[PDB]
């Protein structure tokens, strides 16, 4: 019966992450790190569209699936870019703490717009790569699963050594806590996503499994906008 | 401010010249420039346009393709660049400058010229010769096959006056407005079709060639020009 | 320095004064007056407004 | 829709907007300073030291650079004494520079009601200030004569003792740094009296013979940088 | 004798009182107590001008009702194209604190001036194609608050050292000096006439003066600094707003004041006063980041603008009543209509 539910959420994930979109991006005046946020909430916005459509064209039953094959099919981009979003959050406040004159007053103002739009640029190419490796496939195209396993470990592993840098700085230096993890918290279910994919078939339940699983997954996407508000207001 | 273009002479034709104007004594930087022409009996007929900061290029059609024009702004000198000339291309060639605001007067200041000799809103004046007395009132009249009244409010027409032996000299713009240096006895009027240029109490050093063009879209069309002679 | 201020306070004070009724009055008169005139008070049409 | 000369006048905008994105980038890059003090206050002799060594005209402009950072320092002459309408065009200066004399006890107390005006100011609510005790070679020629006691100026100076804290490494006579250390005290509790977000005093010891003044007005400006980096981006 | 001057002076000062309270016999309120109000009065921002890069302190119309001038503190004076958004001119300012500007009438010059102490007068149609500082004015021995033009040859700048002046801007030199004041005069309006001048000041006090003689005709009194001041369109009323919420609407032919427009809501200083064209609508900036219309005849709120981040700095209505331009220190223009 969780499927009633679930699209309720997901619903709400876009009443939120629409919002934010507003307030970070058109409300308030731009910050270097609110690109980064944008650029998060656009993200969820839209693996939560296709969503919630695909959810509206099951109930309607109009059906036809090559929407899945979207959905799953650029899924490998809300992670290297996600993480990628968080490790360029985490990496510029480690700078704007390291560096203060340097990253107020020196800093190519769209700096953030080049860093993003290099995630992106380099993030769905390389899942799009994934997708086309792993459905339809090429005998050592595989090395690239690799690949993407091992910038996702990188970037993830730069991202707990900018947090716990910051955290370690701002001790040296309750809710401030959170801030300074705000985005560790965020990128530990993106990971969780990755691997759950990447080794759902080493022990595969999921077919009894989805139909919950996806409400966690919903709440994950309608708990994010209060999470970019909280980070970047 | 003056305006000293060279480069002129003989070209065989299918040849190719540069002609280089240098401007001395304002702001080339934040100028608009034109170049134009005048065959050696005839008309004005413009040729190229560089805009301020070299991002808006025009080019006439009998032009299109064979002149390069361009602007050294640190050197404060514009370079046309005339490949595979041809016999129509004979002319006087003239630098035009022309900066554009709210309120600004374009085709302001014009050079002397470059002699070179090689071995669409029609703008028609019916009267191509005015005989007249000094103490009189004149008037030249232009039409045009498109009302130049945009929809902004102001219609962009252009009066200009050529002494026999000198470079034009900017009488009107924008049909109504009286140039900076120019004598009050000057006046423009009439609606998008229909232009009349009145000089009241006409006084010689104002004898010469009248020329009415249009600025409403490129190419920038010029008239045949009433010759009022003493 | 002090003769200054006398000296500008006598001529101050010696003013034809009118009263207050009247100033009002003129106002409200201008005010009047002048009420088809400014596109704040009565919003003139969307087709002659210029912004 | 628009005209030849409408686009060429969009065109010169444009322009104009280019011009004023690069205006915008050496706006941003420079750090903006103003300068306060008495005419008693060593002022002057502090900007000729930066200045070397790196009419009724009303504003004064000094250059100088520490480290590859610009820095316009501003002093405001030729205006009358109340300023508290010319001091709201500087809301957005990085830092107010304070300088006092801490040689003259008789005009010291002026000279923290000044200093407490400065603090205490809804259009300076967000400035840090950079305060300079000045004229400290001149502190200890006069602590040390015996001819003028901070008591007969400052009656709570009998009754303090230095604190447990950063004594002056070189050599320095035990009560020359009580008494430098009760003038700044009496600056500090002003600053902490009333304290918000980028609104915080670093106090300073300086002489005119001092070199490094330069130094250590870019170290408090750096963390006034990183304090408004704390705050704005939401890290604390 | 310094006491017999004092006793005069009070003796006098009271006879003024006297002579004032004897001809406030009805309150603007009670003859406007009759005449409908104006009504909701809900205007949008048409146009926004995003060139500036720090505070904007000062606008001026010009008499066209299409060009302004606006200054700010990052050392530029942009003559903006209301309708367009077009930028006309970029001024760079050889000072950056600049608390003035002013538009010349004829739209041939435009004036800045600030913490320098000169009023530079700009030239804006000039053969060589850019704007040059045309003269500058350097006899003030204070701030300068406010610069308006007479004509293209005369000038009239109010200081901070309590002083006005007025200028010939070809000789340079002070034609008068205008020495009242008590405080720094920051606010400045013309007569429509252009032969008397209002002038307020930091001692809250407004000062009305005969440009031609020289002398100070008329002195009203506000309880803290008055920061704006504007003729009323007739010529025989002004508006000062002050630091206290409070714009006064005072007459100059009953030497009184007729309205004080007020509301227990707002606490912050007025930074702007004008007049719509009529005269019926006194628009205000404050520092509440919003600007207030009130009714100057009923003396109740009629609208509020509400569209910027940090305080109104400057506000002017266009000779036609088309429009009201705010400018606030965040770097925008707004153009309500
Ligand atoms: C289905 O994978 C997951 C399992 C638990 C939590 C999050 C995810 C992935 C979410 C998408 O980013």
């Amino acid at each position: 019966t969780l499927f009633l539910a679930t699209v309720l959420v997901s619903l709400c994930g876009l009443v939120g992450n629409g919002t934010v979109i507003w307030l970070l991006g058109f409300r308030i005046k731009r910050n270097p790190f609110s690109v980064y946020i944008l650029n998060l909430a656009g993200a969820d916005f839209a693996f939560l569209f296709c969503k919630s459509v695909r959810f509206l064209l099951l109930v309607l039953n109009r059906s036809v699936a090559v929407l899945n094959v979207l959905i799953r099919g650029v899924t490998f981009s809300s992670y290297l870019g996600g993480l990628s979003l968080l490790m360029a959050v985490s990496v510029e406040r480690c700078l704007s703490v390291l560096f203060p004159i340097w990253y107020r007053c020196r800093r190519l103002a769209q700096l953030s717009a080049i860093a993003c739009a290099l995630i992106w640029g380099l993030s769905l190419c390389m899942g799009i790569l994934v997708f086309l490796c792993v459905h339809f496939v090429d005998f050592l195209c595989d090395v690239v699963n690799l690949v993407y396993n091992g910038m996702f470990f990188l970037t993830f592993l730069v991202l707990c050594a900018s947090s716990l840098a910051l955290l370690i700085w701002v001790q040296c230096f309750r809710i401030v806590l959170l801030t300074v993890l705000a985005f560790l918290v965020l990128g530990l279910p993106l990971g969780a996503g990755l691997l759950a994919d990447r080794l759902s078939p080493s022990l595969p339940c999921f077919d009894i499994l989805l139909p919950i699983l996806h409400l966690l997954s919903a709440l994950n996407s309608g708990v994010n906008p209060l999470i970019y508000f909280f980070m970047g207001r | 401010v003056q305006l000293v273009e060279s480069g002129g002479g003989l070209v065989q034709p299918g040849g190719s010249r540069k002609l280089s104007c240098s401007a001395s004594g304002f702001a080339f930087s934040s100028f608009g420039m034109h170049w134009v022409r005048q065959a050696p009996e005839k008309g004005l007929e413009w040729v190229a346009y560089i805009s301020s900061g070299s991002g808006t290029i025009y080019y006439a059609d009998t032009v299109k393709g064979r002149f390069t024009i361009s602007r050294d702004d640190p050197k404060n000198t514009l370079f046309l660049q005339m490949t595979s000339l041809r016999s129509e291309d004979t002319a006087m060639y003239y630098c035009v400058r022309s900066i554009y605001y709210y309120g600004s007067s374009p085709f302001d200041f014009w050079g002397q010229g470059t002699t070179l000799t090689v071995s669409d809103i029609v703008m028609t004046q019916a009267t191509s010769s005015v005989p007249v007395t000094p103490g009189e009132s004149v008037s030249i009249s232009c039409r045009s096959s498109k009302s130049l009244l945009h929809s902004n409010g102001n219609t962009y027409l252009y009066w200009f006056l050529q002494r026999p032996g000198q470079s034009p000299q900017l009488l009107i713009y924008r049909m109504s407005n009286l140039a900076s240096g120019v004598p009050d006895r000057f006046s423009g009027s009439g609606s998008g079709t229909a232009f009349t240029l009145t000089i009241s109490r006409l006084e010689a050093e104002d004898v010469g060639v009248y020329y009415c063009m249009q600025h409403l879209e490129y190419p920038l069309t010029f008239g045949a020009g009433t010759k009022l002679e003493l | 320095q002090a003769r200054k201020l006398v000296e500008q306070l006598k001529m101050e004070a010696n003013i034809d004064r009118i009263k207050v009724s009247k100033a009002a009055a003129d106002l409200m008169a201008y005010c009047e007056a002048h009420a088809k005139e400014d596109p704040l008070l009565t919003p003139v049409p969307a087709s002659e407004n210029p912004f | 829709t628009l005209s030849a000369e409408d686009k060429a006048a969009v065109e010169r905008s444009k322009m104009i907007e280019k011009q004023l994105q690069k205006d915008k980038q050496v706006y941003r890059r420079t750090l903006r300073l103003l300068l306060l003090g008495a005419d008693n206050s060593g002022k002057s002799t502090i900007v000729k030291q930066m200045r070397i060594y790196h009419k009724t005209s009303g504003i004064f402009e000094t250059k100088f650079q520490v480290d590859k950072v610009n820095f316009h320092m501003f002093d405001v002459g030729a205006q009358r004494d109340e300023r508290r309408k010319w001091i709201q065009c500087f809301n957005d200066v990085t830092a107010i520079i304070f300088v006092v004399d801490s040689s003259d006890y008789n005009r010291l107390q002026e000279a923290l009601n000044d200093f407490k005006s400065i603090w205490n100011n809804r259009w300076l609510r967000t400035i840090s200030v950079i305060l300079f005790l000045n004229k400290q070679d001149l502190l200890a020629e006069k602590v040390l004569a015996g001819k003028s006691k901070i008591e007969d100026y400052f009656p709570e100076f009998a009754r303090y003792t230095t604190p447990e804290d950063a004594t002056p490494e070189p050599g320095e006579d035990p009560r020359v740094t009580r008494a430098k250390y009760f003038i700044r005290k009496e600056f500090v509790d002003i600053s902490t009296a009333s304290g918000d977000g980028r609104h915080i005093c670093y106090p300073h010891f300086t002489c005119s013979v001092d070199t490094e003044n330069a130094r250590r007005i870019f170290n408090d400006c750096k963390d006034i940088i990183l304090q408004m980096n704390l705050r704005e981006y939401n890290l604390v | 004798e310094l006491d017999q001057l004092r006793q005069e002076a009070e003796q006098l000062k009271n006879q003024i009182r006297d002579a004032r309270k004897a001809c406030a016999d009805a309150t603007l309120s009670q003859i406007t107590n009759n005449i409908d109000p104006v009504g909701r009065i809900q205007m949008r921002t048409r146009r926004t001008l995003r060139g500036h890069l720090a505070k904007i302190y000062a606008m001026h119309w010009g008499t066209d009702s299409r060009l302004l001038v606006s200054a700010s503190q990052d050392g530029k004076l942009i003559i903006w194209d209301s309708y367009t958004t077009n930028k006309v001119h970029a001024i760079p300012l050889r000072s950056s604190w600049v608390m003035t500007c002013a538009y010349a009438p004829s739209g041939n010059y435009v004036a800045c001036g600030g913490l320098d102490n000169i009023c530079s007068i700009y030239n804006l149609k000039t053969r060589e194609g850019n704007v040059r500082v045309s003269r500058e004015l350097a006899g003030h021995t204070g701030y300068l608050s406010c610069c308006r033009f007479l004509d293209d040859n005369q000038i009239v700048t109010s200081s901070g050292d309590t002083t006005c002046a007025l200028w010939d801007i070809e000789t340079g030199q002070q034609t008068t000096t205008f020495t009242g004041h008590t405080g720094d005069v920051m606010s400045l309006s013309l007569a429509p006439d252009t032969r008397l001048f209002v002038s307020g000041a930091c001692d809250a006090s407004a000062k009305l003066w005969d440009v031609r003689e020289g002398m100070c005709r008329q002195t009203f009194t506000h309880e803290s600094d008055i920061n704006a001041i504007c003729f009323f369109p007739n010529g025989n009323a002004f508006a000062t707003g002050s630091d206290d919420a409070t714009c006064r609407l005072f007459d100059l032919r009953a030497d009184q004041e007729l309205m004080t427009y007020s509301h227990d809501n707002i606490i912050c200083g007025i930074t702007s006063v004008s007049f719509s064209k009529s005269g019926r609508l006194l628009l205000a900036g404050y520092d509440d980041f919003n600007c207030n219309v009130w009714d100057a005849l009923k003396a109740d709120r009629a609208g509020v603008l509400a569209g910027h981040d940090n305080r109104v700095s400057c506000l002017g209505v266009t000779d036609d009543g088309m429009a009201v331009a705010t400018g606030s220190w965040d770097s925008f223009l707004k153009i309500w209509n």
